[PDB]
């Protein structure tokens, strides 16, 4: 159980880096409208 | 065994405050998309 929890602990930080680029796209289509 | 199991939700508690942000951003993109497509 220690092998599979370790892959989740690293993976999940790289996956939040991507969704910090989707939060920038939402802010400027308020200004655009 | 229970020390190692218990410190995994407390590292994930940092990701849970981010998940309330990521879930509130996804609902607001749906509001602004139907609105932007009409304009």
């Amino acid at each position: 159980l220690s092998n599979v929890n370790s892959d989740i602990y690293f993976k999940l930080k790289k996956l939040e880096k991507e969704y910090e680029l989707l939060t920038l796209q939402e802010d400027y289509i308020k200004d655009e409208q | 065994e229970t020390h190692e199991s218990g410190i995994k939700p407390y590292f994930e508690q940092k990701i849970q405050e981010t998940e309330l942000k990521i879930r509130s951003k996804t609902e607001n993109v749906r509001r602004l998309e139907a609105q932007r497509n009409a304009l």
